[PDB]
RNA sequence: AUUCCGUGAACCAUCGAGUCUUUGAACGCAAGUUGCGCCCGAAGCCAUUAGGCCGAGGGCACGUCUGCCUGGGCGUCACGC
RNA sequence: AGUCGAUCCUAAGGGUCGGGGGAACCCCGACAGAUAGCGCGUUUCGCGCGUACUCCGAAAGGGAAUCGGGUUAAAAUUCCU
RNA sequence: GCGACCCCAGGUCAGGCGGGACUACCCGCUGAGUUUAAGCAUAUCAAUAAGCGGAGGAAAAGAAACUUACAAGGAUUCCCCUAGUAACGGCGAGCGAACCGGGAACAGCCCAGCCUUAGAAUCGGGCGGCUCCGCCGUUCGAAUUGUAGUCUGGAGAAGCGU
């Protein structure tokens, strides 16, 4: 044997993948954040309803888990609309809303109309 | 019919052959860390009579404790009391250095059980034991009848309860009599049973 | 109109899983009546349809955890949620045949001198 | 500050809903005790210590 | 590790050595332990399969054969236990200790219990090779008690 | 709500089935941060013995025991060159 | 709020592996040591480099990127254009 | 260059173990002073408080390297007595057991070493079966630097009879 380098290095030997007899969990856990636990409920006070008839806006109540991506796939899943941007923030009470713009494609108004607002 | 050579060997520590032996396993001990394990023990004879056996779940680790008394562990040697407790230096710790030796192993694998322990070698500034250990979750231990009891719960850390040999050792279970029996059950046992004022109903 | 759990018990898991999505969509529904300001009777369902989506729960969840055991029975090494509870010590115990577990001359001394069954009187 | 951590505001979250009055209904009750909520906390009289 | 047990042999060899210890350093010369290990070759005790399959013919044999009678097997013997033994019992006819036996009190007082029987023994390298005559990862020491009649004289 | 002559009310009792958020001995790294990393992967989109996007969900601490895989050192030897 | 900050970097320092002490809670802190890994081509294996912490530590230090105009009872370089 | 062994290194390798929590009792370590002595330093407070660890339903102790000096008792533990005694103590202040005797309960045992050598008869893991806290078959591994079996001083090995 050779060696040109006087530093000594630990040599690389195999590594093996875990392949365990048993899984430690049976099964795999449920989703919580569904599209139904993400969206909790619109909002429907002045303000929202501002958003709604001016900026194609709608105010939702959101768990505080979700993020903005989340938030669009919900809205996208529950009532079949595309979004232009979501924004979001928490309240001082704790829970978190979401400003979700449609596209121009969509009226926020028949949308709020089709919820029940 | 090997095992008696090795122990009357070992018996003479004084000659050439033991000290030769001894320097070189003393300086290779002094250049290795404070606890190693080591693959079999090197007193096979001493460790079948103090319970060792050749088969899984038994281990040995060599341990090397300092030497001397115990320094009373005040800030610059300063003592706020009576001049017959100002004492500093010349104090000894109440347990052995084997103790210490088979405390440090047990804290260290937390995970076995610490059967035994035996002095191998010491120089002037260290002591070197080897202990003997057991992990009781092995099946070879859970199915030996003349070990399994380890296992039991009641056996947690004896080390650390001072339930070893030396751990009797130095609570002064290994004579009886009247040299002996204000250790029994233990001492502080003993002293309360003593200074108990007993009150019966009827006096 | 009630939902029975001995009628859950007799569904599918897709029948169970298509009716957890409808109750889920009523209580969104009852959510949104509440904050717009629904009438009592509307307020009412929502313990009801909670209820309801609770007990489909349970039972999909049940119906899991057998499914899981029969196919995990009579084999070593179970799932850790699957092994028994106990208590850590009880687990930790020995077995009773190794509790029981003793040397041949304990046996050859139980086999040839067991305490005998004697009376005194005559 | 407007610089506030998030479980700082959560928590903040928390003492303003718990900083109400006690509903009506509670004190006609069967057997009730209660006659308000002893412990309503105002910003200026007593500070949360955080 | 490679500089300890470098720093090992460094000192073993600095340090004097006793003479029961340095007996050790002298062993049989290469021919003589070439000669003797292939002798040894042809007495190596049975292996795992070997013996299931000598035990599953005596089962099989035992009742229809009605027991016959087989020679008495002539083979090394191995083990420190069994070999002190031997010694002792004077039925050794020759030693062979490993000069490697780590930790060496094992051994160090074999040749002299081997002088005073009267019983030939050598010092030979290699605990290893002889656990490989014995089936074994390493072995301490080999005895024999017997050989054969064809092999008497090179014995 | 409840065939209230009944798979059946209950802010009833009891326990075997099940769920059990963030943490904490607390375990990927941290923390006055819901901050900063790596790995596996169900289903779906188009993509066809080829790989991409997404992600349900789950993994990656330390010290040890048994077994195993991959390695290092003339440390002890042997066979060849 | 992709554009304002945290988030990233490191400062004085802090917290640590190993090692050394310690009855032990703990003490020193990269100092007693087979470091993390990093590039090239790929039958995913080979080749070449590889000085023992790729951790915390600045809403005033360093630092990727936004401007008008308008708008609320209360928000904006974040909402509208 | 290959092979055997030794020691050691890396594995999110297959399967296990450990850390922490509670305080009345229990086990180990460490450890004062207030106070008393009409002052005070040895002593006392106290082999205590505080501090650091380790268990269970009890813990610890336990089967004589004992007590005794008798016409002898016979593991350990606890109660009564011994006894405020022997002893210790600026022999000051104070401190202070044990044996016998009477009761509660009772239980004895396992190893190491010389002793298979006509073959490790021992044990662990994987796999496949079964009346599945275990048994059987097969295959790898541990182990001769010694796993099983016999033996533990009260004995015991070997031999001969019942
Ligand atoms: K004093
Ligand atoms: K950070
Ligand atoms: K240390
Ligand atoms: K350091
Ligand atoms: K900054
Ligand atoms: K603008
Ligand atoms: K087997
Ligand atoms: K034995
Ligand atoms: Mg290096
Ligand atoms: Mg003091
Ligand atoms: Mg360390
Ligand atoms: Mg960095
Ligand atoms: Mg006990
Ligand atoms: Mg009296
Ligand atoms: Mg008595
Ligand atoms: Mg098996």
């Amino acid at each position: 044997k050779i060696r040109t380098k006087v530093t000594f290095h630990r040599p690389k030997t195999l590594k093996k993948d875990r392949n365990p007899k048993y899984p430690r969990i049976s099964a795999p856990g449920r989703n919580k954040l569904d599209q139904y636990g993400i969206l909790k409920y619109p909002l429907t006070t002045e303000s929202a309803m501002k958003k709604i008839e001016d900026n194609n806006t709608l105010v939702f109540i959101v768990d505080i888990k979700a993020d903005k991506k989340k938030i669009k796939d919900a809205v996208k899943k529950m009532y079949d609309i595309q979004t232009k941007k979501v924004n979001t923030l928490i309240r001082p009470d704790g829970t978190k809303k979401a400003y979700v713009r449609l596209t121009p494609d969509y009226d926020a108004l028949d949308v709020a109309n089709k919820i029940g607002i | 019919g090997a095992y008696t050579y090795v122990s009357e060997l070992w018996r003479k520590k004084q000659s050439d052959v033991m000290r030769f032996l001894q320097r070189v396993r003393c300086w290779e001990y002094r250049q290795l860390p404070s606890i190693v394990r080591v693959t079999r023990p090197t007193r096979p004879d001493k460790a079948r009579r103090l319970g060792y056996k050749a088969k899984q779940g038994y281990v040995v680790y060599r341990v090397r404790v300092k030497r001397g008394g115990r320094k009373r562990p005040v800030p610059k040697g300063i003592v706020y009391g009576k001049p017959t407790n100002q004492g500093v230096t010349q104090l000894k710790f109440q347990r052995s250095k084997r103790s210490v030796a088979e405390e440090r192993a047990g804290r260290k694998l937390g995970g076995l059980k610490v059967l035994n322990s035996y002095w191998i070698n010491e120089d002037s500034t260290y002591k070197y034991y080897e202990v003997i250990l057991v992990d009781a979750a092995h099946a070879a231990i859970r199915n030996d009848p003349r070990i399994n009891w380890i296992c039991n719960p009641v056996h947690k850390h004896r080390e650390l309860r001072g339930l070893t040999s030396a751990g009797k050792k130095y609570r002064g279970l290994r004579g009886k009599g009247h040299l002996y029996h204000k250790n029994r059950p233990s001492r502080r046992g003993t002293w309360k049973r003593n200074q108990t004022l007993s009150l019966r109903r009827y006096r | 109109a009630r939902i029975k759990v001995h009628e859950l018990r007799n569904k599918t898991k897709t029948e169970l899983l298509a009716q957890l999505k409808d109750l889920k969509a009523e209580l969104a529904l009852l959510r949104v009546a509440k904050v717009t300001g629904g009438a009592p009777n509307k307020l009412s369902k929502i313990k009801v349809v909670r209820l309801s989506i609770a007990q489909v729960l349970t039972v999909i969840s049940q119906k899991q955890k057998t499914a899981l055991r029969e196919a995990y029975k009579n084999k070593k090494y179970l799932p850790l949620d699957l092994r028994p509870k106990k208590t850590r010590a009880i687990r930790k115990r020995l077995t009773k045949h190794q509790v029981s577990l003793k040397t041949e001359r304990e046996k050859k001394k139980e086999m040839y001198f067991p305490i005998r069954k004697y009376a005194i009187k005559v | 500050p407007s610089h506030k951590t998030f479980m700082i505001k959560k928590k903040l979250a928390k003492k303003q809903r718990q900083n109400r009055p006690i509903p009506y209904w509670i004190r006609m009750r069967t057997d009730n005790t209660i006659r308000y909520n002893a412990k309503r906390r105002h910003w200026r009289r007593t500070k949360l210590g955080f | 590790v490679v500089r300890i047990q470098r720093k090992r042999r460094i000192l073993k060899q600095r340090l004097k050595v006793p003479p029961s210890l340095n007996q050790f350093s002298k062993t049989l010369d290469k021919n003589l332990a070439t000669n003797l290990f292939k002798m040894l070759l042809k007495y190596r005790p049975e292996d795992k399969a070997a013996k299931k399959e000598r035990l599953l013919k005596r089962a099989q044999a035992e009742a229809e054969g009605k027991t016959p009678e087989t020679k008495k097997p002539i083979i090394v013997k191995y083990g420190l236990k069994h070999i002190t033994y031997l010694i002792e019992q004077n039925k050794a006819q020759l030693v062979v200790i490993a000069h490697d036996v780590d930790p060496i009190e094992l051994v160090v007082w074999l040749p002299a219990l081997c002088r005073k029987m009267e019983i030939p023994y050598c010092i030979v390298k290699g605990k290893a090779r002889l656990g490989s005559i014995v089936h074994k990862k390493t072995a301490s020491a080999l005895c024999l008690t017997t050989v054969k009649n064809e092999d008497k004289m090179e014995f």
